[PDB]
């Protein structure tokens, strides 16, 4: 009887009504707690974290001093699956570009904690030299195929 | 002009800026007259100790 | 309260116990995520706080307070591709499957890097065990932790007989 | 009243715990600049107290009133001159480019000055580390405290690369 007298409490249209209230309170709970806190998924980087920002500071040892220098990225608008990074016209040479070597990709993936993918070799050696109208071509193997410059 | 509303949101932030362990108990008498103001009636017959 | 750096815990390798010490941020910020005073919690370089599932429990059973670890201790490599004189080692992470790469230097002397060797130091993240052996896959798992605790980031697990051919 | 000469502490170094010993002079002065019973803390004089950031934290707990450290465990070179014999060594002091030297008789073999060595004692002030490796720089920046109470002064950090080049 307890049962019963419980179940017909209420129309049914009444206990959607009052489940939506609690339910919709809940999540905004939920919400709240997610947006100071912080989440469990850090890999994504959601919104809270940075490192979305264009430029990225790094060093390297050249002779006997330390050197730094900047990483640049998108900002944040659009990702490349290729390269597992926010690169900006990696396959051209230019002022502001992004260029990603074996020395410097693995300390990059040590500090962003997930793998990333060098674009190109740091340096290539020539063997043949023509000389033609005042001006020099060099040439090299890039991949088993010739190159020249 | 008014500002009441204001003024509620402000001591609300004031209280919640001081917490301690009783807040929780507040919040919920909070959230039960709000609910009882809002549908009420229906669940309420006989009973008069309810 | 404490301002203190490091944080003193004991673990079991080889029959002995060992000792390593825990850095800590030392009296800034508070990390409601783990709720943890760490330096940087997010870089796998040296002097950051590394928190693993195994030392986790026993550091919040010794500080009467609940504390939630930051990466497991080790995971199963699957399979391995060697690509331009690299090795890329595949293996799972929370249901998404990743991969890792190394140089295959490292690779040409099998026996100063399996288990635990005389020098007592590992010169790269990977450990080769036998997968027959219950024995020494035993003492691979509990030598994991406190290698992955010596140094940040977590040990990958490498069969000997999956690699063994690839050379 | 308390005049004892040394006070007794541990550290913890390759899985093993060493002692050293910690010099006080008793009833002489009090130097309320870190409220101990030093002699001469400022020069680096064998036998002059040398209280440690890394055990500052720990003796503020044997004892129950607070105790400011003097100088830090150890820093990070960042490049090195070669003239004339002598090699100078850079690295920061509190925000402030500071320089050290040393002569190069020291410098011609390296096996027997990096990490903990046979004999268990450090003939000059720097050590040598192979920073490709966490667990070589961990052990190095475990180990160096201990030689940092030993000798007084604090220790500097080399890498391998540069002063292997420069060799």
């Amino acid at each position: 009887w307890l049962i019963i007298n419980l179940v017909q409490m209420a129309p049914i249209s009444a206990m959607v009504r009052m489940y939506i209230f609690f339910a919709s309170f809940y999540y905004v709970w939920k919400s709240y707690v997610h947006v100071v806190d912080g989440c469990n998924s850090s890999t994504c980087m959601m919104c809270y974290k940075r490192n979305r920002a264009t430029r990225v500071e790094c060093t390297t040892i050249v002779n006997g001093v330390r050197r730094s220098f900047y990483v640049y990225a998108n900002g944040g608008k659009g990702f490349c699956k290729l390269h597992n990074w926010n690169c900006v016209n990696c396959d051209t040479f230019c002022a502001g570009s992004t260029f990603i070597s074996d020395e410097v990709a693995r300390d990059l993936s040590l500090q962003f904690k997930r793998p990333i993918n060098p674009t190109d070799q740091s340096s290539y050696i020539v063997d043949s030299v023509t000389v033609k109208n005042g001006s020099i071509h060099l040439y090299f193997d890039k991949a088993g195929q010739k190159t020249y410059e | 002009w008014d500002l009441t509303a204001f003024g509620l949101v402000a001591e609300w932030f004031l209280a919640y800026i001081l917490f301690t362990r009783f807040f929780y108990v507040l919040g919920l008498a909070a959230i039960m007259q709000l609910f009882f103001s809002y549908f009420a009636v229906h669940f309420i017959s006989n009973s008069w100790l309810m | 309260r404490n301002r203190a750096t490091r944080v003193e815990c004991t673990t079991i390798v080889n029959g002995v116990r060992r000792s390593f010490y825990v850095y800590a941020n030392g009296g800034k910020g508070f990390c409601k995520l783990h709720n943890w005073n760490c330096v940087n919690c997010d870089t796998f370089c040296a002097g950051s706080t590394f928190i693993s599932d195994e030392v986790a429990r026993d550091l919040s059973l010794q500080f009467k307070r609940p504390i939630n670890p930051t990466d497991q201790s080790s995971y199963i490599v699957d399979s391995v591709t060697v690509k331009n004189g690299s090795i890329h080692l595949y293996f799972d992470k929370a249901g998404q499957k990743t991969y890792e790469r190394h140089s295959l230097s490292h690779f040409v002397n099998l026996d100063n890097l399996r288990a635990n060797n005389t020098k007592g130091s590992l010169p790269i993240n990977v450990i080769v065990f036998d997968g027959k052996s219950k024995c020494e896959e035993s003492s691979a798992k509990s030598a994991s932790v406190y290698y992955s605790q010596l140094m940040c980031q977590p040990i990958l697990l490498l069969d000997q007989a999956l690699v063994s051919d690839v050379g």
